[PDB]
DNA sequence: CATCCGTGACACCAGG
């Protein structure tokens, strides 16, 4: 009367959405499975983040720069939801370089393209330069996992560097739906389905990995017991 | 208050029944509400007293956590050798201030069993433990009644 | 202390009226009184907290 | 709750009298090192460090185990000051 | 609602073992489907709320929503303090305030 | 500076409704709803 | 930003073969429930044990009919059989029947069950019935193996036209109590410390529960590799 | 043995 391995089905919606399914799985194990993976995924999966800003003739955050629309912290606010993907494993800081003028909407395009580095929200607004307005920016994005804030990390590469706050989860939603399902003449069996949305940076298949990995490395640390 | 407070149904409305299994059929068929004051052969009772019957505080409380019954359900427990009519969260309640003061008997003989916890009722438990067990228990009573009442609150709804 | 600050809410090139807006104020919202926060809340307790 | 704080409101005639006893036992054990203690290795408090068990340094932790076990005797009148002084000073220097 | 209906979903078990709760509460009609139930509890301004440490819901449906809620003038960063000592009064030789 | 609300900072509503900022607690611990969109506040109802 | 995670030490105290505290820390911030939660919801539902499931008593119609002979009701007896830790020493077998006749003045323990191969009655001196001059009790019992709790009227198993259906106790555990506190390794302030108490009947012991949760945890973290 | 009058006193912390 032991239940057995459930088949698992995947749904993609490119690298942003992904619907993960479990079923048939016991009375109660949709919940057990479903949200220490919704905990671990919305907590504890690495990523990528702004963690620093330089701007030229721009000394500390609370500035304006002449021609800019947008004052700095607004500017920084806007380059926190900047999504910013590492193709190659080992890599852990990229300086990307931002130089505009003229009338024009800087969006994320506009930033100088470094190798085995994509930009995710390539329209995602930064500024609004008028005529004669200037913008040169460097921008520093460190791999990192949960939450760090400027205050704790400080991060800057030149003496009027700008640490910025860095969200370093690349999960945006994780919900998980447990529906009636049987197997047989079996009733009251689960169905669990994890919903995930993720920024893009990694993909809701590869993240639910990690937190599956990241659990069963956490179950390991009961094999050695002490008295 | 929350745990400590028992069902009151509608759907039975004081049905008299000769045999416990007419009303277990009765409340199957969906004729009579599980906490429906009723009368099985000329005593006061309800369908949930004879369908559930526990031999100790564990096995109610596993029947709790499995969804069989709630906390607000009046059951029939075996605890201290009596056979009681009372819900588990009473008995949850009883186990929370045994362990907290541990010594049973005590605990038990301060108790009010039979009425929903609330804060005359929690006054006087404080008191007698205070005369009977000394300060230092009494703490440890106190942090228990705050770990336990914070925690249900939160879930109650 | 607190920090009284405008910033622009028009863009170049925008065709504008009298009385019309150029520039939020402190605690201003597209010239509405901005105050505070508009936040999700749940009415429960939380474990004392 | 101080452990055993019922015991010891049943050790003494007024609750101030046991606060008098452990201050002044506490300041015995401070001024002599604590090689005057009456408990032995094992009922000695101990202070979780980031390296190991250590000794409590709280003399007033010390002193009301200490009245706890019953190795203590307090009352009026029982030694001049002095003499106790100097006969504390001789069973363990400073 | 709907749009969860759309997306290829059925109502959750633990919102029925809420519905089930709701219905002992009085708060919705005994009989009714779930999408039913659920609808009279949002019009009560109720909704089915999961706890984030086990994943099982709330016995009851809470009240959730927006508010609008400000961040007052007093700030425990401004008001923090302490001394072991310090400046002292001229005439009384007691610390100052 | 830039002051972020900390344990111990003052929030109201226009109601009279006063409190102060007692825990903050991870995303993952905060009630959600079913689709997966957590709280932002906890209020307690004992307060109305 | 950078950080550092000592593995975590796994610490047991046990009293006999009943109960144990299992102490784990430290954690990073919120996995104490993450892992404690699951193991709870498995160590009250899947760890396997055995159940008394139906009762047959010669000359009793019901479940709350009285006995002539003995001073207990039935619902007595099936309580006190609920109460019966059994335990199966072979793990190929899966129910038996126990037999029980006896008269007289004598108070029946469990030790009056005829002894079948390979079934150890972990608690003989568990008292059963008292009779009297003049009592008779011909039963026989049904123990089966199975896992969590399923009341009497959810299997019903019935061998004959008079076998009572009993609620079956089957889970060995009896009780899951976890707290997590908040515990600091250095400067790190918020990290968890897991504890968790397991009261169990002596057929399967604390330790032995655990592991086979943790096991049963890591087996379904299995079922997210073939699509 | 009354009325009139002058003189006391009128919460705490915080910041001011
Ligand atoms: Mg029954
Ligand atoms: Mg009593
Ligand atoms: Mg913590």
């Amino acid at each position: 009367s032991k239940l057995k391995a459930p088949v698992f089905t995947v749904r993609t919606q490119g690298r942003e959405y992904g619907e993960f399914v479990l079923e048939p799985l016991e009375r109660g194990f949709g919940v057990t499975l479903g949200n220490p993976l919704r905990r671990i995924l919305l907590s504890s999966i690495p990523g990528t983040a702004v963690t620093s800003v330089y701007i030229e003739d721009v000394l500390h955050e609370f500035s304006t720069i002449p021609g800019v629309k947008e004052d700095v912290v607004e500017i920084i606010l806007n380059l926190k939801e900047l999504v910013v993907r590492f193709l190659n494993p080992s890599l852990q800081t990229v300086t990307l370089l931002l130089k505009a003028e003229g009338p024009k909407e800087v969006k994320a395009r506009d930033f100088l393209p470094v190798a085995d580095v994509e930009i995710m929200n390539p329209d995602l607004h930064i500024a609004t330069l008028e005529e004669g307005g200037r913008l040169n920016m460097e921008v520093r994005v460190d791999r990192g996992v949960g939450y760090v804030p400027a205050e704790k990390h400080g991060i800057k590469d030149r003496i009027n560097a700008i640490p910025v706050d860095a969200v370093f989860s690349p999960v945006r939603r994780v919900a998980f739906q447990v529906e009636d399902t049987r197997l047989g003449q079996r009733t009251d069996l689960d169905k669990l389905t994890l919903r995930i949305w993720t920024d893009g940076s990694v993909t809701p298949l590869e993240a639910l990995n990690q937190a599956v990995e990241i659990l069963r490395e956490h179950l390991t640390y009961f094999s050695n017991p002490q008295a | 208050y929350y745990i400590t407070q028992v069902r009151k149904e509608k759907k039975g409305a004081g049905l008299e029944f000769a045999t416990p299994e007419e009303a277990l059929a009765a409340h199957e068929r969906g004729e009579v509400a599980l906490n429906a004051p009723i009368k099985v052969a000329g005593r006061e009772t309800s369908v949930g007293r004879l369908k559930y019957v526990f031999a100790n505080p564990d096995e109610a409380l596993l029947a709790v956590a499995h969804g069989i019954v709630d906390l607000q359900d009046v059951v029939t427990v075996r605890y201290m050798g009596k056979r009681l009519e009372t819900s588990p969260g009473r008995i949850l309640f009883a186990r929370i201030v045994a362990e907290a003061v541990e010594d049973e008997k005590v605990a038990w003989e301060l108790i009010q069993l039979d009425v929903p916890q609330e804060k005359n009722s929690l006054k006087d438990l404080v008191y007698q433990a205070f005369l009977r067990l000394g300060m230092e228990k009494t703490a440890r009573l106190l942090d228990a009644l705050k770990y336990y009442g914070f925690t249900f609150s939160t879930t109650s709804g | 202390g607190t920090a009284l600050d405008q910033r622009p809410r028009v863009v170049v090139g925008q065709r504008v009226r009298k009385g019309d807006l150029l520039a939020d104020g402190p605690a201003s919202e597209n010239g509405f009184l901005a105050l505070g926060q508009n936040v999700l809340v749940a009415i429960m307790p939380f474990d004392g907290y | 709750a101080e452990p055993g704080i019922d015991k010891l409101f049943g050790m003494v005639d007024s609750k101030y009298r046991l606060t008098v006893v452990v201050a002044k036992r506490a300041q015995q054990l401070l001024r002599h090192g604590f090689k005057n203690t009456v408990l032995e290795p094992e009922e000695r408090p101990k202070m979780q460090t980031l390296e190991g068990l250590f000794d409590d340094p709280n003399a007033v932790t010390w002193a009301m185990k200490e009245l706890l076990t019953g190795r203590l005797v307090f009352g009026e009148n029982l030694v001049p000051e002095d003499r106790l002084q100097k006969e504390m000073e001789r069973l363990y220097p400073v | 609602f709907g749009k969860r209906k759309g997306e290829g979903f059925g109502v959750d078990k633990r919102e029925v073992e809420v519905l089930r709760r709701a219905e002992k509460l009085g708060l919705v009609t005994p009989g009714k489907t779930p999408e039913e139930q659920l609808k009279e509890l949002f019009l009560q301004g109720k909704v089915v709320l999961y706890d984030g440490r086990t994943g099982e819901p709330i016995e009851g449906p809470i009240v959730v929503g927006q508010m609008f809620i400000m961040k007052l003038y007093h700030m425990v960063e401004d008001k923090m303090h302490a001394r072991s000592t310090g400046p002292y009064s001229l005439i009384t030789q007691q610390p100052l305030g | 500076q830039k002051r972020k609300l900390q344990v111990g900072d003052k929030l109201a509503n226009r109601h009279g409704n006063k409190g102060v900022v007692a825990k903050i607690l991870p995303v993952e611990d905060m009630p959600h709803l079913p689709d997966g969109t957590p709280v932002d506040v906890i209020l307690n109802p004992l307060g109305v």
